[PDB]
């Protein structure tokens, strides 16, 4: 069924970046993204 | 063609997002609601007595002689004047907030729509390409078109290439390796190119840079020379 | 970045545990409602301000277990796993310098906790530091792309008109100057009590506003007594109503003054938080060409640190 | 300015770019070579 629950909020997913002395990540593709900003 | 198709898809997504999400324009509805509250409260305060026998001036004047009516009227005047002072003060505070928002909107109009901005997250998420304004009630909506990197690949790198006692540095790019050969690529899009004397510049010897690797740097002029007089005679 | 979130029980401030006073208060209309909404709006705004300044990262990034970044020592800005709360040495210093029983001001005045705890803010700061250190400027614009730190710095040097070979030839000098400067930051903040004055001033202004609001309850405002219990104990309702209305007028004006000045301070804090969020995006998640926006000199990089009710940027 | 191999860069063939036009791109090195050993012997 359903109920109201309480929890400690999550801040985000974890991501361990593979940092190394001689390792680089380079985009092989791209996305064109359109977002919206609303101002009074 | 890919860029145009991604743009057109993103615009359709903007229409679907705004259409299907009632809360998308909440900031402007909140401004309208706050002004509606302020005025509904200001009018409702007229029904309060503030200690008077009645909230209606016509009933006070109908029932009492001027000398008593003046007391009841001064109680109502004090209450109504304080209600107006509260309304005006909160309108001035809201006006300051709206002015700050309008100044931000004008700055974004100039820097995002009339140009291209390098300010991170100022003109949307990603690297800014362009923006388009749209009018909205009591406000402006900006559609921010950005370039978002995707599908990154994992490469080996080096700060410099050592050729013949000299350290070669990229002019515009980063050195990468696919595990067998070294190439120079632009940083924001993988496009391997042969490492040459035109792509790189030379400064110093090979014993200074930490992490320098050994690779051939190609010089077109020498290769042509080595073919040009190959016969010799 | 944020302001203390307060809440006022209007009836209990003006007419604490007095039915006769409450009934007289009802004749002034919905003033308690307007004040309640104003303080609720401020309380919500302060959490919005904290969220906008610190919650700018989609994911919580972690540093490698091998904390070697070309010779650049970040141990004084990265979280210290040994101590509870997982704050950096600098963050511990910043929190130490600035200072459920409602023991004080129990006159209808309460303080609400922030939505994000100090630990959550420290976690956002840690994620931002890990992202900048391990992914450079690509972290802010999309997916985090690993880059060796000395190459990130060489790129940042190109960003200011200095070639990459200048950094690579002088990499040891650059790392040593950086480490010395960080040690100087710790010594400067530790030895200068006034370094964090802006945040202590915010705390002091909120403390003054509440101490003044409570102290005003002792004023008579023309009444025979400042205490409602003594007026009701001594006088019959018809005379008590006059004395009570004098006290109601004084207390309501005191609350209106408090709320108005909290709204003005809230606007100032909002402007500061908006500046802090802009600096977080342009200084920490990128490299800025705006002169003096991200520190004195040509900007290379910035590192956030959490502080009570605020943010400290190391430029 | 004259369109040369120093002013421009090369990426891909001529069948990809929409609106590409046909024009000579001048290469200084080849021209010098074509004069340098013109006599041949
Ligand atoms: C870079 O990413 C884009 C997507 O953002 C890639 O283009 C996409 O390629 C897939 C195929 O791998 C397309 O899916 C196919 O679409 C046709 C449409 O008729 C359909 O019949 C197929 O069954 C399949 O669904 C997809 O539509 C296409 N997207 C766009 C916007 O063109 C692109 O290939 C990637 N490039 C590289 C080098 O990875
Ligand atoms: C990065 O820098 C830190 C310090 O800036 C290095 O760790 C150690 O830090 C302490 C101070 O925090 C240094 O002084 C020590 O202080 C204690 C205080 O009780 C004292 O008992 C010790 O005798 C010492 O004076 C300590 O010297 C320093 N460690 C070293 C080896 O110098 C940290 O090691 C640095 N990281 C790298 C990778 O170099
Ligand atoms: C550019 O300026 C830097 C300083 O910001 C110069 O590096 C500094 O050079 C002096 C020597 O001229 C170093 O002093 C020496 O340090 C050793 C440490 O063991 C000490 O034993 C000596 O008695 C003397 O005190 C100083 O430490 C060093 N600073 C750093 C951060 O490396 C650099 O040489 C200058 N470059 C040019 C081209 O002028
Ligand atoms: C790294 O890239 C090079 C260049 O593309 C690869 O070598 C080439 O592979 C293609 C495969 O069709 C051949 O046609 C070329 O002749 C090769 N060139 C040379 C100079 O060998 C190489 O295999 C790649 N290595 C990895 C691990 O991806
Ligand atoms: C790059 O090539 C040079 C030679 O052109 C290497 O230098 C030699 O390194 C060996 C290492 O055992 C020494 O014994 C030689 O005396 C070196 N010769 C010279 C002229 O320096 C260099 O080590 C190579 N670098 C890498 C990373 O492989
Ligand atoms: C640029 O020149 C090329 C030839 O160097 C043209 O390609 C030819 O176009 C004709 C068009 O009728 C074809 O019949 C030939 O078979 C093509 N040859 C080759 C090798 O592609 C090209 O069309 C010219 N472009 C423009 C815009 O004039
Ligand atoms: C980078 O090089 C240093 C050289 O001392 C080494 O200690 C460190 O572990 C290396 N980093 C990685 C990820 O291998
Ligand atoms: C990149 O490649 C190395 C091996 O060359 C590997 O160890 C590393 O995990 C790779 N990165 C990722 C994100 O998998
Ligand atoms: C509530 O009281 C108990 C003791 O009766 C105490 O142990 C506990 O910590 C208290 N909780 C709070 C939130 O103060």
């Amino acid at each position: 069924s359903q109920s109201i629950i309480a929890y400690t909020m999550s801040l985000g997913a974890e991501n361990s970046v593979a940092y190394s002395n001689n390792s680089i990540a380079i985009p092989t593709n791209f996305t064109i993204s359109v977002t919206t900003e609303i101002l009074p | 063609k890919l860029i145009a198709n991604q743009f057109n898809s993103a615009i359709g997504k903007i229409q679907d997002s705004l259409f299907s999400t009632p809360s998308a324009l909440g900031k402007l509805q909140d401004v309208v609601n706050h002004n509606a509250q302020a005025l509904n409260t200001l009018v409702k305060q007229l029904s309060s007595k503030f200690g008077a026998i009645s909230s209606v001036l016509n009933d006070i004047l109908s029932r009492l002689d001027p000398p008593e009516a003046e007391v009841q009227i001064d109680r109502l005047i004090t209450g109504r004047l304080q209600s107006l002072q509260t309304y005006v003060t909160q309108q001035l505070i809201r006006a300051a907030e709206i002015r700050a928002s309008a100044n931000l909107a004008a700055t974004k109009m100039s820097e995002c729509v009339l140009g291209q901005s390098k300010r991170v997250d100022f003109c949307g998420k990603g690297y800014h390409l362009m923006s388009f304004p749209q009018s909205a009630p009591h406000g402006v909506v900006f559609l921010h078109v950005t370039y978002v990197p995707a599908q990154e690949k994992n490469f080996t790198t080096a700060p410099a290439i050592c050729h013949d006692g000299k350290a070669h540095f990229p002019r515009e790019g980063v050195f990468v390796s696919n595990g067998t050969h070294w190439f120079l690529t632009q940083r924001n899009f993988y496009e391997p190119q042969i490492i040459t004397t035109d792509n790189t510049f030379v400064s110093g010897n090979c014993d200074v840079v930490i992490g320098i690797v050994n690779n051939t740097v190609y010089d077109p002029l020498q290769l042509e020379l080595d073919s040009f007089k190959e016969e010799l005679d | 970045v944020s302001m203390t979130k307060t809440s006022v029980d209007c009836t209990m401030y003006i007419c604490g545990d007095s039915t006769e006073c409450s009934n007289l208060l009802l004749q002034y209309g919905s003033f308690c409602t307007q004040l309640k909404r104003a303080l609720t709006g401020i309380a919500v705004e302060q959490d919005k301000n904290t969220q906008e300044v610190f919650a700018q990262v989609k994911q919580i990034y972690k540093t490698p277990p091998i904390k070697y970044f070309g010779g650049f020592n970040f141990s004084q800005i990265l979280p210290d796993p040994s101590k509870p709360s997982k704050r950096s040495p600098i963050e511990d210093l910043l929190f130490n310098k600035v200072t459920l029983i409602c023991a004080q001001k129990f006159n209808g005045l309460t303080v609400l906790p922030p939505l994000l705890t100090d630990e959550m803010i420290a976690q956002y700061t840690s994620a931002l530091l890990a992202g900048t250190i391990t992914s450079g400027w690509t972290f802010g614009a999309g997916p985090a792309l690993q880059i060796p730190f000395p190459m990130q710095m060489a790129y940042r040097f190109n960003g200011i008109g200095v070639t990459q070979n200048v950094l690579y030839e002088n990499q040891k000098l650059i790392a040593n100057q950086f480490n010395s400067a960080i040690g100087k930051i710790q010594d400067s903040l530790f030895s200068t009590p006034s370094a964090l004055g802006k945040l202590q001033d915010v705390v002091n202004h909120n403390a003054q506003a509440l101490n003044t609001l409570v102290k005003q309850l002792s004023s008579k405002f023309g009444a025979i007594s400042s205490v409602l219990n003594d007026i009701l104990s001594r006088l019959d309702p018809p005379e008590a109503e006059v004395q009570i209305d004098r006290l109601i007028t004084g207390r309501l004006q005191s609350l209106q003054t408090y709320v108005t000045q909290q709204l003005i301070r809230a606007a100032e804090i909002r402007a500061s938080a908006n500046l802090a969020a802009t600096k977080m995006s342009e200084c920490v998640l990128g490299q800025s060409k705006r002169v003096d926006f991200c520190g004195k000199g040509y900007h290379l990089m910035s590192f956030p640190q959490s502080a009570p009710h605020g943010v400290v940027f190391l430029h």
